[PDB]
């Protein structure tokens, strides 16, 4: 797997009031996060099935 | 020329605690208005001699 597959980190989650929609009673609240992943060269590997 | 503040009406009222808005109510309205003056004037003539 070190070879197999690739995890690629951009962002971590983050979380911060949305001022604007907030009517002092509804607080609205807006979060996130952004990354991702892909695999190499399938070969280094494989599967056992029935 | 002066204003005078006619009156105001509400402008909001109990508003059923589970909601998040509020509400409009009816302002009111100055009425600025004004005032003249008026003059008063007389004359008379008279004689010199009889005023002797």
């Amino acid at each position: 797997w070190k070879t197999a597959f690739y995890a690629v980190e951009k962002r971590p989650m983050f979380f911060e009031q949305y001022e604007g929609g907030s009517s002092a009673w509804c607080v609205k609240y807006q979060f996130g996060a952004e990354d991702g992943g892909f695999v190499g060269c399938c070969e280094h590997g494989r599967i056992l099935q029935i | 020329t002066y204003m005078k503040i006619a009156d105001y009406g509400q402008l909001g009222e109990y508003t059923c605690d589970a909601k998040c808005d509020a509400e409009f109510g009816e302002p009111g309205n100055i009425r600025h208005l004004e005032g003249k003056t008026y003059d008063y004037r007389g004359v008379f003539c008279f004689n010199r001699k009889n005023l002797q």
